[PDB]
RNA sequence: GGCGAAGGCGAAAACUUAGGCCAUUACUGACGCUUAGGCUUGAAAGUGUGGGGAGCAAAUAGGAUUAGAUACCCUAGUAGUCCACACCGUAAACGAUAGAUACUAGCUGUCGGGGCGAUCCCCUCGGUAGUGAAGUUAACACAUUAAGUAUCUCGCCUGGGUAGUACAUUCGCAAGAAUGAAACUCAAACGGAAUUGACGGGGACCCGCACAAGUGGUGGAGCAUGUUGCUUAAUUCGAC
């Protein structure tokens, strides 16, 4: 029966002093490790940085924060069914789908090289086409026949 | 227009049906859970009842209203959001009225429900 | 009965006397024999004259 | 307080009681056991007999209040 | 909480009515209890007559689950509910304790009655109960409202399936109930209570990548192998 548990972060990097990039690195990694994921990323930022004229910071922060959810729906099943009541979903998990979310849609329609493409999609959630808004956009909508379970408690 | 009237609200055991009515109980209005589209199993949930509530306090209210006297009959789960709504709504209420059955015995309800 | 108090917590009030309607008519909206009913009924009765008081 | 076997007259059928019978029943419709007001096996008896009988009077509704 | 024989009894009004609770020095005088006889009721289901039926519902029709639903679930409906009439006679009609019977710790009561004061706390006798002494029970427990203990009477049983079966009768306008074997026939127990578990489609309770989030993938497809199958010449056998 898990309960409430610390996670471990790594800090902010020094070239832009930003803890959510840090995540991104930590999720984005293939064959789960840095040494190689860093240095895409890093031109990512450079790609960011001649298209639009855009500084990653801000262009960052606004493409993660547009898509957080604010509702948990805690499951309670009978053992036959399932339902959902909306409760307050965690500050922790509202960082970390927002993250992992950026993270896994930042990676696709295949093409060339994923610079463009990753750049394209921070570019997207930045100028809130729905390339990964649709999250927060679900997260709340769905929840209306689900605002109906809000009016009991199983 | 009409400056005094009612609204009538039931909640049915697994429905929630209510008409908003002249002061001689001539209805100007009317909702239910198949009007709004919760026709089947869905009409029984507190939901229901707090959305026909609020477009039936809309429609009597927008139209002229002042005073209305707010008729609940009938028991179920949103006999409570309903008037929940109808404070949230912004219509002036002297005080809810009951016109729930209260017998000491009458006709005979359907078999056991087991 | 009269719940002319407030014009925001009528409502509240009215719970009350809500459940106590319900409560003295949870027992007229089924088939059922006498022996269930008093048991039942007096079942109750005695079980909150000994937890509540 | 108690409210019979307290100051109980003994003899409550409809002498002028009105105003208590409309204390001792609460505006919401319920007659008071001996649970709070504790009247006993006699007065209770005779005060349940007098607001039956009220109620067979519309002094009290029989379902209103 | 009271009353009523258990059967049961609660919107009121009134009708008649009895049992009853205390105090009756008293009113009499062994009538005191008793069951086979004899005398009555006995719920409701159900039987039948006429109305009447607001209402719902046995059977039944349909829809649902289902392997099917005579099921759970729902919409109707027949009698079924009502009124009076009669019948009906079994019941968890269970003190699971026969009647009355004579007193037996305490205890908190609680109600009614008789003396008291402001209703109240007070004494007493009866109605409503068990925690528990003694007594009595396989154990729980009855226990001042006996399963304690004196008196009498009566019915009910001698292990089971068979079996409330045939037989003969009874009452019942019906439905049903009354009546009650024999044969076969078994070695003890859906025996009874009582201690540990066993599941629970019972709670309560303590934690665990037990769960979720994920990473990272299986499976889809492409390699090598693992098992098993087949098979000839054996594709050795073994884990099920």
């Amino acid at each position: 029966r898990k309960n409430r548990a610390p996670k471990r972060t790594v800090l902010p990097d020094p070239v832009f002093n930003n803890t959510l990039v840090t995540r991104i690195i930590n999720v984005i990694m293939e064959d789960g490790k840095k040494g190689l994921a860093q240095r895409i990323l890093y031109g990512a930022f450079d790609l960011i940085e001649q298209r639009t004229k855009e500084k990653p910071l801000t262009v960052f922060e606004r493409a993660v924060g547009n898509v957080m959810p604010r509702l948990e729906l805690r499951v309670r099943r009978i053992a036959g069914s399932n339902y959902q009541v909306p409760t307050e979903v965690p500050q922790d998990r509202k960082i970390a789908l927002a993250l992992r979310w950026i993270a896994m849609f930042a990676r696709k329609r295949h093409e060339k090289t994923m610079l463009e493409k990753i750049a394209n999609e921070i570019i997207d959630a930045s100028n809130n086409t729905g390339a990964a808004i649709k999250k927060k956009d679900d997260t709340h909508k769905m929840a209306e026949a689900n605002k109906a379970f809000a009016h009991m408690r199983w | 227009n009409v400056s005094s009237g009612i609204i009538h609200v039931s909640c049915s055991p697994n429905n929630t049906i209510v008409s908003a009515s002249d002061p001689g109980g001539n209805v100007l209005c009317w909702a239910s859970s198949g009007t709004m589209g919760f026709k089947g199993s869905r009409k029984k949930t507190p939901y229901s009842a707090g959305i026909a509530a609020d477009k039936v306090a809309k429609t009597v209210k927008e139209m002229g209203m002042a005073t209305v006297k707010l008729f609940v009959k009938g028991t179920g789960r949103g006999k409570d959001t309903a008037i929940r709504s109808f404070a949230n709504a912004g219509l002036s209420i002297t005080e809810i009225n009951e016109k729930t059955p209260i017998p000491h015995n009458g006709c005979k309800p359907p078999k056991r429900p087991r | 009965e009269v719940k002319n108090d407030d014009l925001e917590l009528a409502l509240k009030k009215f719970k009350r006397v809500s459940l106590e309607i319900r409560r003295l008519a949870q027992r007229h909206e089924y088939h059922l024999r006498k022996g269930m009913r008093l048991r039942e009924k007096r079942k109750i009765a005695q079980k909150k004259r000994r937890k509540f008081r | 307080y108690c409210r019979f076997c307290a100051i109980g007259q003994l003899r409550i059928d409809l002498i002028d009681d009105l105003e208590a019978l409309k204390r001792f029943l609460s505006p919401y419709a319920k007659i008071n056991p001996r649970r709070i007001t504790g009247n006993c096996q006699m007065h209770q008896r005779h005060v349940a007999k007098a607001l039956k009988r009220a109620r067979y009077l519309a002094l009290v509704p029989f379902v209103k209040d």
